[PDB]
């Protein structure tokens, strides 16, 4: 691949919601980039991104 | 206009009449002055407002986010909500500038009619006590102090007092 930032290597990223009382279970034996810190959310309601200079 | 009155059997408004929106020009021996009619000028303020308040009142406002959430391969959904956005303003822009064109040709013949109305309300209480000149004036065929015009303006016109003074007055005219 084409270098950006110097690197030709590419890391690729994945997401999920972790419900209350669930558990993620990871198991991967190379090429892992492992969380560290995660995040808490409640979600209430919806809007949207807006682009602006200001 | 539709009802003939202003800009037409009479010609021009008052720059005078600085208190109301229809109103009367008295002229006797104490001497000339405006007043404004307020039962008719409060009326058509209070129609008037309430045209404002319901064009503005009666449209419906939820909350809406609209950004631009679609990525270099979600062209086709992309095009779907543009089509939606530019067809809204299409529709929101053409009924506002006929609403507006629409209701601005109303409300001048209101006006129009409200003056129509006043000048039949005058004739109706003076009858034959007084000519007619047909540019909005009535010719009194008797003496019409302040205390008279008063009563005219006010809607209490006593016809019979007058009565005789005028065909006195109408009868001499046939000479
Ligand atoms: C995620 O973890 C929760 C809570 O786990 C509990 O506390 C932790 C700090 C550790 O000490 C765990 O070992 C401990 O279980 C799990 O929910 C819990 O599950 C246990 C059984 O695995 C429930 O215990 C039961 O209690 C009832 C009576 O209350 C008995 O009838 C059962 O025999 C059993 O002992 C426990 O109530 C429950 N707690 C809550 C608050 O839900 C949860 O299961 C786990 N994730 C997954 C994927 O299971
Ligand atoms: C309408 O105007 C008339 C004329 O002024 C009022 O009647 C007179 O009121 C004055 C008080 O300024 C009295 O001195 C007279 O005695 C009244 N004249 C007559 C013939 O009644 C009258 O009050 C007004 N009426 C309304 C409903 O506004």
């Amino acid at each position: 691949r084409s270098k950006v930032n110097g690197q030709s290597g590419r890391m690729e990223f994945f997401w999920t919601i972790l419900k209350p009382n669930d558990a993620i279970n990871f198991e991967s034996n190379g090429n892992f980039i492992a969380p560290e810190y995660a995040y808490k959310i409640v979600k209430k309601g919806d809007s949207t991104i807006m682009k602006s200079e200001l | 206009g539709l009802f003939g009155a202003i800009a037409g059997f009479i010609e021009g408004g008052w720059q005078g009449m600085v208190d109301g929106w229809y109103g009367y020009h008295h002229s006797n021996e104490q001497g000339s002055g405006y007043a404004a009619d307020k039962e008719s000028t409060q009326k058509a303020i209070d129609g008037v407002t309430n045209k404002v308040n319901s064009i503005i009142d009666k449209m419906n406002t939820q909350f809406e986010a609209v950004g631009r959430e679609f990525n270099n391969l979600e062209r086709r959904i992309e095009n779907l909500n543009k089509k939606m956005e530019d067809g809204f303003l299409d529709v929101w822009t053409y009924n506002a500038e006929l609403l507006v064109l629409m209701e601005n040709e109303r409300t001048l013949d209101f006006h129009d009619s409200n003056v129509k109305n006043l000048y039949d309300k005058v004739r109706l209480q003076l009858r034959d006590n007084a000519k007619e000149l047909g540019n909005g004036c009535f010719e009194f065929y008797h003496k019409c102090d302040n205390e008279c015009m008063e009563s005219v303006r006010n809607g209490t016109y006593d016809y019979p007092q007058y009565s005789e003074e005028a065909r006195l007055k109408r009868e001499e005219i046939s000479s």
